[PDB]
């Protein structure tokens, strides 16, 4: 009677304990194949879906957008995210080059 | 010993909300699945149990043929206790389940358990019948209903197929209450004893 | 007269979606059907394989995965018979792909009609489609 | 005492059902590296 | 709303398995669309068949093999990540009452809205050889979706 | 009939090992109500066929068999019948009495055996508890103060999805009475129309309650201005199934009031109570005018011209120029028009907003543009392609 209840509690508790752990593994696997992406900056505005940019990786290439890209918020100098392949601005990020939150002090509060 | 393929019918009905039958129900077709699994898997190799299920929600198929059992307890798991009731859609489910299967060319055995008098069609079930004559196929029906059940279309159907004993089809009747279902079953010949070819 | 490879059209399609996964890396499938020299060339169905550690080499390909998988040829027609092993390289000028030496030799012994395809442009599109 | 024997066989089982996904999960992890 | 991107792969893969499995009138080649229904654009990248049977005296009755359809489905995803299960799709001209029972299937493993789509081999009247429709309850009701058909570069090209 | 008197009976003293733990109590006061088949709640099996309004005098024993009607035909038995039955006794003296009984039964099932999976059955438990929580505060305080509680019970509705619709009518009935008590009932009657649209297998009614429910389905359109009107009522299996008179002939009535515009007729055969209240005979007017007023784009009128003048409105609505422009501006204001109004040409352009049920008089005016447009396929059409 009492021999059973034991077990059966010390078996569930394995189950649960191994299942978040089986859960994550699964989970990261799937984010391994990704495919990168490119970086550069604008350097000056050709046309409406073709622009003029410099990327970091190597030298320039004309670019453009691919879907549900905002065209509004590209200017000059605005670092953008180049694709590989189509070679388009497909992600929208600041302007930054060297770490601020590493080689300058960053503190909050 | 025993060498084929064996497809498993769990149905409800009207009748599947009761659970007083010696304490209860439900639980004595879940533990009577593990009794057939193991006296077919541990008896000889190549020995795969389907499961399906045509009645509660949809007649679908639970678990095919593989060789372990957590998929086929995994089928019964999430299913309604009372739905709708349709015996001969699942008739015609196993013969298809049986007609595309790996590892062909062995006996084909249907195993089902009466959860109701299964009141549906005469000359259908008829034509059921003898369809599964020519194939040789194996129907393993044991009766429960209420008391005795006799005279109905369950009889019928087996008084137009089988004509020999150990190749077509048996018959078995389990009383509920403190009776042993492994133990009638096991010297019966649904399981074990005979018919394996 | 030799052999003509005619692509169908799902044959064409599924050799650009199996190397959709980056610039560099590399995948494979394997071309099916049944054909006799002297016209009928044919490809049925198509299907890849998951890319391992060490590239396109004759330890590439998993016989586990393939004997798996072959068994669902059958029950829903696509069981055909293989006529060769299809690549995705990025490509060079010369022997487009670096790694890939001993699989052809090996794949000859088999079949010496069996062939390998390799998609050319992967972000070199043109429109003309060099394969 | 039926109960308590019932649920422990039915655990035990369902979590090698659970190892099962981890064995081809092994590979997937191992190739990718 | 939401609208269905039906890629040209996907509708020239569904009419292969018409031909070669010699499927006439009283069978329905029935397959599974794989892509991601969590946006409002639902792009349908791959699709299957499965060894389904058709019974036009019982509607009830359906043979279809669910070991089939998780082993594929997660064999699959080593060639891209982006593939999960959003639906389901047949084949047939017209919707029979066969149609209905299969519907909650695939639910469980369905996360979201599943997505219905019916292939016509004939394509018998005005556009839209495909039709797709969603399954939702309060009743079915069932809803048809903008369909549109948009592809990679170098596969429009 | 024996059936609950003898089977319920037989079947506690055979099955189930030996014997449920039976009371000496239980057989002897079974036999109290002899043959009169008020069977106190019948308690599932017999209950499914045989339901009444009786208050049951059991309520202190079988509210202890719960863990009895487990292991005994199905816990779906409690939403079905028995306790949520206990609507019928119309005993508001157990008010506030009952809410320990009817909750913490509910708690001790919902942290013992479903947790996520649960076992054996799914689906049950969650609208129990609901169901109590509104039709309890309803009373004591005041409307304002039960409206506060109902939130939570909104918020279930559009998160939790269920099976079973009780969900939605356990929550829209104890809102009815809400509105019915207070005034705009254009929120009612949307709320009344969410009661019946098809359910064949469930919600189990007699003669009795359809003429209670059709009285609060009646008085909704009374007021209501929005869609259609009682004609909808008569849509459904309602008329039918009620008697034809003491003021449940309003629908026939006020179907042709809306038509031939008299109100005498309708006046003369009711009482005092809904006639002292003028907004009632303002609303007539509306739902008169919008009749003819979808008619001026595509319904019978052959030419299809969108034009009204204020001669032709007057004679159709029984109104004098002065009072008929009047009634567009309200209602338009009221959400069930739009457009504008022409005094100085006399023109009156309504953008077409209420839908109608109506059909019929469409076929032959959408042949119109079937036949006309054809002819240009012959000429137009043969004259590019030949070209």
């Amino acid at each position: 009677h009492r021999r059973y209840d034991d077990q059966l509690k010390q078996r569930r508790q394995n189950i649960r304990d191994l299942e978040k752990l089986y859960d994550k593994t699964e989970n990261d696997i799937k984010a391994l194949q990704s495919i990168g992406q490119l970086i550069g900056e604008v350097m000056k505005e050709l046309s409406e879906e073709k622009y003029i940019v410099k990327a970091s990786s190597g030298p320039r290439y004309i670019v453009g957008v691919r879907n549900s890209v905002d065209r509004s918020k590209l200017k000059k100098g605005v670092r953008v995210t180049l694709d590989i392949t189509t070679l388009t601005i497909m992600r929208i990020l600041p302007r930054e080059t060297d770490p601020l939150v590493y080689n300058m002090t960053s503190f909050e509060q | 010993m025993v060498l084929e393929a064996t497809v498993l019918v769990i149905d409800n009905s009207e009748y599947s909300r009761n659970g007083d039958f010696p304490r209860t129900r439900f639980e004595a077709q879940i533990d009577s699945v593990e009794f057939i699994f193991q006296a077919k898997r541990n008896s000889n190799p190549e020995n795969t149990v389907g499961l399906i299920s045509g009645a509660g929600a949809n007649p679908r198929v639970l678990s095919t043929f593989t060789a372990e059992f957590g998929k086929i307890l995994a089928g019964l798991h999430d299913t309604q206790i009372e739905g709708k009731l349709h015996m001969a859609t699942a008739l015609q489910i196993a013969q298809l389940t049986l007609k595309h299967r790996q590892n062909k060319v062995q006996h084909q055995r249907i195993v089902a358990f009466v959860c109701s008098p299964i009141s549906d069609s005469r000359d259908e079930l008829i034509r059921l019948a003898k369809t599964l004559k020519k194939n040789n196929v194996a129907v393993d029906i044991i009766n429960f209903g209420e008391i005795e059940q006799n005279t109905e279309l369950l009889d019928e159907f087996i008084a137009a197929v089988n004509n020999p004993q150990e190749e077509t089809s048996h018959l078995l009747t389990v009383t509920p209450g403190p009776r042993l279902l492994y133990e009638n079953i096991a010297s019966s010949p649904i399981i074990l004893e005979e018919g394996s070819s | 007269t030799k052999e003509t490879v005619y692509i169908s059209s799902i044959a064409l399609l599924k050799m650009l979606k199996h190397g959709r996964a980056g610039v560099p890396m590399e995948v494979m499938g394997l071309m099916l059907g049944e054909f006799v020299d002297d016209y009928t060339v044919n490809v049925v169905d198509v299907f890849a394989m998951p890319q391992s550690g060490t590239g396109v080499s004759v330890e590439a390909v998993d016989d586990v995965f393939q004997a798996k998988m072959m068994d669902m040829l059958k029950q829903t027609g696509r069981d055909q018979m293989v006529v060769g092993w299809y690549h995705s390289h990025p490509g060079f000028g010369c022997w487009l792909s670096s790694v890939d030496v001993n699989t052809q030799k090996s794949f000859e012994q088999l079949n010496s009609r069996a062939v390998a395809v390799v998609v050319d442009p992967i972000q070199s599109v043109k429109g003309k489609v060099v394969i | 005492i039926r109960i308590f024997r019932s649920e422990l066989q039915r655990l035990s089982h369902e979590n090698n059902v659970m190892l099962e996904k981890i064995k081809d999960n092994k590979e997937k992890i191992k190739n990718n590296r | 709303h939401e609208k269905v991107t039906i890629a040209p792969l996907v509708l020239l893969s569904a009419l292969d398995h018409y031909e070669r499995t010699q499927t006439k009138e009283n069978k329905r080649c029935v397959g599974v669309i794989l892509g991601d229904a969590n946006s409002s654009t639902i792009r349908v990248t791959n699709s299957f068949a499965l060894p389904f049977e058709e019974d036009e005296k019982n509607s009830d009755v359906w043979f279809l093999d669910h070991n089939y359809i998780e082993n594929m489905n997660e064999m699959c995803k080593k060639i891209n990540a982006k593939e999960k299960l959003i639906g389901w799709y047949h084949s047939g001209p017209k919707l029979r009452a066969s149609d209905l029972k299969i519907n909650e299937l695939f639910k469980k493993y369905t996360q979201n809205n599943p997505l219905l789509l019916i292939v016509d081999v004939k394509q018998q009247g005005v556009g839209l050889p495909t039709d797709a429709y969603v399954a939702i309850e309060q009743e079915k009701t069932f809803l048809h979706l903008p369909c549109t058909i948009e592809a990679e570069e170098a596969e429009e090209i | 009939m024996f059936n609950n008197h003898e089977i319920d009976t037989i079947l506690s003293t055979l099955r189930m090992e030996a014997d449920p733990s039976l009371h000496p109590l239980f057989e002897q006061f079974e036999k109290f109500y002899e043959e009169k088949l008020w069977f106190q709640l019948s308690e599932s099996l017999t209950k499914f066929f045989d339901d009444a309004k009786s208050t049951p005098l059991r309520l202190r024993l079988y509210d202890n068999f719960v863990s009895k009607f487990y292991d005994k035909i199905n816990q779906l038995s409690v939403v079905k019948y028995l306790l949520a039955s206990l609507k019928d006794s119309k005993d508001f003296d157990e008010s506030l009495k009952y809410l320990d009984d009817l909750k913490a039964q509910f708690q001790e099932l919902d942290s013992k055996k479903q947790r996520n999976n649960g076992s054996k059955d799914h689906g049950d438990g969650i609208l129990l508890i609901d169901s109590e929580i509104a039709r309890t505060y309803l009373l004591k305080n005041d409307l304002v103060k039960a409206r506060d509680l109902l939130d939570d019970l909104e918020k279930t509705l559009d998160k939790k999805d269920s099976i079973p619709l009780r969900i939605t009518n356990s929550f829209y009935s104890t809102n009815s009475q809400y509105f019915k008590f207070k005034n705009d009932f254009n929120s009612f009657y949307y709320t009344s129309l969410l009661y019946l649209s098809t359910l064949e297998p469930s919600t189990s009614i007699t003669l009795a309650e359809r003429q209670q429910l059709a009285y609060d389905l009646s008085i909704s359109a009374l007021l209501g201005d929005k869609i259609y009107n009682f004609g909808e009522l008569l849509h459904h299996p309602i008329m039918e199934t009620i008697v034809n008179d003491s003021n449940y002939d309003w629908l026939f009535q006020l179907l042709n009031a809306l038509t031939v515009g008299d109100f005498d007729k309708f006046d003369s055969l009711i009482k005092v109570q809904i006639s002292k209240i003028p907004i009632l005979a303002q609303h007539e007017s509306f739902l008169r005018q919008k009749i003819c007023l979808m008619t001026l784009i595509e319904t019978v009128f052959v030419k299809n011209i969108r034009m009204l003048s204020f001669e032709d409105i007057s004679k159709a609505t029984h109104l004098p120029k002065d009072n008929v422009e009047h009634l567009v501006m309200r209602a338009i204001s009221l959400g069930l028009l739009k457009g504008s109004i022409d005094q100085v040409n006399e023109l009156v352009t309504i953008s077409w907003v209420q839908p109608r049920i109506i059909s019929g008089d469409q076929i032959t005016k959408m042949k119109d543009r079937l036949v006309e447009w054809n002819d240009q396929v012959e000429k137009l059409g043969k004259k590019m392609e030949a070209r």
